[PDB]
RNA sequence: AUUUGACCUCAAAUCAGGUAGGACUACGCGCUGAACUCAAUAAGCGCAGGAAAAGAAAAUAACCAUGAUUCCCUCAGUAACGGUGAAGCGGGAAAAGCUCAAAUUUGAAAUCUGGCAACAUUUCUUUUGUUGUCCGAGUUGUAAUUUCAA
RNA sequence: AUUGGAUAUGCCAUAUAAAGCGCUUUCGAAGAGUCGAGUUGUUUGCAGCUCUAAAUGGGUGGUCAUCUAA
RNA sequence: GGACAUGGGUUAGUCGAUCCUAAGAGAUAGGGAAGCUCCGUAUGAAAAUCGAAAGGG
RNA sequence: CAGAAGAAUCAUCGAAUCUUUGAACGCACAUUGCGCCUUUGGGACCAAAGGCAUGCCUGUUUGAGUGUCAU
């Protein structure tokens, strides 16, 4: 009796957490702009937060920010 | 079933290769605490959900 | 009387002061990157020499028209019939059934994969 | 139907007649007549101010003159701008001071006629800012005066003043105090 | 594998051909390795997969150079060419618009500037 | 200069031309939006006072809110949330009627030349000035927040220093 | 003045819904 | 009749050029705000920076007077209120002052964005400007002088 | 390889100008639904609402002293 | 052995989805709210979309 | 391990590439669904490249107005 399904996979955050008859996300709120944070879910906000990913531009301008943002090419 | 989505196709695609066995040649690299494989799952056992 | 529309005003186009990106992208799926590679399974070589067909592993991407491009481009030779599907694995394989006039076994031997 | 836009143009149109205006308000829509207006042109359209393109040859022509071997004229001209002319009733320099009869913000043209009543100048209202704005080559103008002008021109002038007087003084001078509109 | 520096003082359609002849030899490798080939083909896989890597640099960089020339000395250029620091630093003010100045503080630092004074012991 | 009549006739409100003109341009905000366009302010000399200058850059917005916080914040804000490639410098009360309180708000375009060239006004095209409106730092909410100088106008009372030597 | 008596008349109908207050 | 040209208002454009969103949030500024003085706390909402905010008195004082703001010791657990709880002065850390509106350049809009063409300059072919020309903004006021210490 | 500021040195600028200082035989413009009052709400301060200012005036402290808001 | 290890296996113009819409959800123009946002979707505008692998095809 | 042999799973890093998404931006997305504009290529069709979000600001163009006017 229990074959149907409350959630989806997200498109946003890829978790099986987007619900079908309300469309909204119940881990990151999507389709809201703003993405779903809560001061009391302390832990909830460090398994999301930046850091946990490859953060790939961020190294990109800090490697960047080192050299005082310098472009061109050296001799 | 039998008429599963694009994307559900995918994500049990890679779900399959996920719990294949180690090679063992990764195993014989020295400083490679890699002996066994600790995400092994099985279909009967928990589900992908 | 009725229904106060607006009036046409002239719809000028676009004429930029530059290009919104510096230089233009090479085509991004190309035959080469169409056809990754041969299927060579026992399946695939009797479908080789009792069907004058290719078992090609083909990109993602590729659909019927493209692989037929691809093949033409990459061994001038002229298929009739092309089928696909994707494996449980999350990889694109294509039938490519040539015209009579071809033997699947002298592309195979060309391309060497027999 | 018609858009807002209009409906509401046309809505703003007929609230203005249709209120109890104010006296300070009310003798505003009452205005010069039609030949003594074409002649206060007419009379300006010489004394209108040098164009950008005059006042540059004006310039470039001294300073090479200057440069190469060498104290103009008295200037002729209407004044415009509200300050400037503001200041002309103050000082009194002002003979003539022309309001156009459509202000946007009202209270900016309000207070001149009591001015120049004050300090006896002869002032009329005339109909649009655009055409004061052609005549100092701009697009608007909310007020213009005529300060000084040549000899041979001073009597005519002289002549609109008493026309202007006689068909904007002594004809009307009781919308002032009249509660125009309704 | 080819010299990036003699890659460099070739024309495009050269690169262009050498592009094409190598994607026919990484098929070719390819191919042989799923029939089964030597070690050699295998490791020569990379290092052909590499040397198309340095030909599309090459192409890129001789693109991008070429769009500089030609949109030297202009106003708007494309974003692509536009410099990339951050967003801030983009929207931030200009040294020359930070330095300006009105005419008064112009006649303030002409007249009263910060004067270089000591002190005997 | 005509500024000093134009100020002094704003003073007494009371007035018949003013009451007149009041009512006649509050029903035409009205038919207009709740957040308009004003090419042209309707006070030039409260708006030169406050900070308006005639040229390219400087915005001016008249809005109508509802009586019954202060108006004048909660306009500034609403403004300022409508045009957010916008830094509000002022705002001024600017009509009235029995349920609608009507404001005008100058706001500054930051992108603009002609406002980063002006040294007049370049320090609201630092970054420390976004949304001005909504931290409170703007005329009205300055004074809406109590900031003072005087004996009129927390945390040094939640804290117990403990220094090194005790 | 014919376009406002019509506004009112299709008001009176169309566009009641005036009952201005919800919780 | 009606055609022609202005100004005002409002539109439309895949028009030219720009800008806002979202994320982080320890510190910063606001709105809002409980319950078991709790607490202007936690939660919720908005918005920034490298600091933020505050800041050059519509300030203290009743002295031989002090002199922008911020922080620290002290005042002091005092005044005050009914457990809450300052501030002036004094000693230090740091110091820096200023800008507009309100008056006519009226013998001259002297002001400014943008388009076009050159000249340049660069953390940089990626940056920032200069001059000339055109259009526009602008007299419903852009420049210079003035900010009460005057 | 960059620069940050000074020193020496070269070249342009255009001052027919601008500014500081002592006197007046002079005038001295100064921010409004804002201050303020009554009332309700929040922890004097702030806000809602009725009403609504002045120009040696207005604010603050016990005629005087000190400041000059919007 | 359905467990473990190594491989192979799903071929569509005609079968379905995709198309349409029902109950319903909801963008937009406007109106509120200190605000995240709520009403509004045929509505006083210079003119939708989603929703059925058992419905229609 | 095999393998060839300015090497390297080296460091630095100013030149580039950066797939599908995401504030996410042609419309949608429990769908590898549905489009439109410009150009090019291929032996009507297909492919490729470049584009099409919203609000706001400055300017440009075209307008709309029995809104005010001048002939
Ligand atoms: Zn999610």
């Amino acid at each position: 009796m229990r074959h149907n399904k409350s959630h989806t996979i997200c498109r946003r955050c890829g978790k099986r957490s987007f619900h079908i008859q309300k469309s909204t996300c119940a881990c990151c709120g999507y389709p809201a702009a703003k993405t779903r944070s809560y001061n009391w879910g302390a832990k909830a906000k460090r398994r999301r937060t930046t850091g946990t990913g490859r953060m790939s531009y961020l190294k990109k301008v800090h490697r960047s920010f080192k050299n005082g943002f310098r472009s061109g090419k050296p001799a | 079933p039998s008429h599963k989505s694009f994307r559900t196709k995918q994500k049990l695609a890679k779900a399959a290769r996920q719990n294949r066995p180690i090679p063992q040649w990764i195993r014989l690299r020295t400083g490679n605490t890699v002996h066994y494989n600790m995400k092994r799952r099985h279909w009967r056992r928990t589900k992908l959900n | 009387s009725t229904t106060f529309r607006r009036p046409k005003t002239l719809q000028l186009s676009r004429k930029p002061k530059y290009a919104r990106k510096s230089v233009a992208h090479a085509p991004r799926l190309d035959e080469y990157k169409i056809i990754v590679n041969p299927i060579n399974s026992e399946s695939a070589m009797k479908k080789i020499e009792d069907d004058n067909t290719l078992v090609f592993h083909v990109h993602l991407k590729a659909n019927k028209f493209t692989i037929k491009e691809a093949v033409r481009k990459l061994y001038s030779v002229e298929p009739v019939k092309i089928n696909t599907l994707i494996r449980p694995n999350g990889t694109k394989k294509a039938f490519v059934k040539l015209s009579a006039d071809a033997d699947a076994l002298d592309v195979a031997n060309r391309i060497g994969f027999l | 139907k018609w858009p807002e836009y209009i409906r509401l143009q046309r809505r703003r149109k007929i609230l203005n007649l249709r209120l109890k205006v104010p006296p300070a308000i009310a003798q505003f829509q009452k205005t010069l007549d039609k030949n003594t207006a074409t002649q206060v042109f007419k009379l300006l359209n010489k004394y209108r101010p040098e164009t950008a393109a005059e006042k540059k040859q004006r310039l470039v022509a001294e300073a090479e003159a200057v440069a190469n071997g060498k104290v103009s004229k008295k200037p002729y001209n209407v004044k415009y701008g509200l300050n400037h002319v503001v200041a002309l009733i103050e000082a009194k320099k002002a003979k003539l001071v022309l309001i156009a009869s459509d202000v946007d913000p009202i209270e900016l043209v309000v207070f001149l006629p009591a001015l120049c009543k004050k300090m006896g100048v002869p002032y009329a209202i005339v109909k649009n800012k655009a055409r004061l704005g052609t005549v100092i080559h701009q697009k608007t103008a909310a007020v213009l005066a005529v300060t000084e002008v040549r000899e041979e021109d001073k009597n005519e002038l002289a002549s609109i003043v008493s026309a202007v007087d006689a068909n904007f003084s002594a004809k009307y001078d009781e919308s002032r105090r009249k509660w125009g509109g309704g | 594998a080819l010299k990036t520096f003699e890659l460099r003082k070739q024309s495009q359609e050269n690169l262009a051909e050498q592009l094409q002849e190598l994607r026919q030899e990484l098929a070719s490798l390819r191919v042989q390795k799923i029939a089964g080939g030597s070690g050699s083909k295998l490791s020569k896989i990379k290092t052909t997969r590499k040397d198309i890597a340095r030909i599309l640099t090459v192409i890129n960089e001789s693109n991008r150079l070429a769009a500089r020339e030609a949109y030297k000395n202009k106003k708007y250029i494309p974003l692509d060419l536009r410099q990339k620091k951050t967003r801030a630093i983009r929207r931030a003010l200009t040294p020359y618009e930070q330095s300006r100045k009105t005419l008064k503080q112009i006649k303030k630092e002409r007249y009263f500037p910060l004067r270089k004074y000591a002190l005997k012991a | 200069g005509a500024y000093k009549y134009l100020e002094e006739l704003a003073k007494k409100k009371q007035s018949d031309v003013n009451l007149f003109l009041s009512r006649v341009r509050a029903w035409e905000y009205r038919q207009m939006n709740v957040i308009h366009r004003a090419s042209r302010p309707s006070r030039p000399d409260k708006a030169r006072r406050l900070g308006y200058k005639a040229k390219q850059g400087y915005v001016i917005y008249r809005i109508r809110v509802r009586r019954g916080r202060s108006a004048r914040c909660t306009a500034e804000e609403r403004v300022g949330r409508y045009c957010s490639n916008l830094r509000v410098l002022n705002s001024y009360w600017v009509n009235q009627d029995a349920t609608y309180k009507f404001f005008e708000v100058i706001l500054v375009d930051p992108s603009h030349k002609a406002i980063r060239r002006d040294p007049r006004i370049n320090w609201i095209v630092n970054p420390v000035h976004k949304h001005r409106e909504s931290r409170g730092l703007t005329s009205i909410g300055k004074k809406s927040r109590g900031i003072g100088k005087g004996h009129r106008f927390w945390l040094r009372h939640n804290t117990l220093s403990l220094r090194r030597y005790r | 003045d014919s376009m406002y008596s019509d506004y009112t008349k299709r008001k009176a109908e169309s566009d009641v819904k005036y009952r201005v207050k919800k919780a």
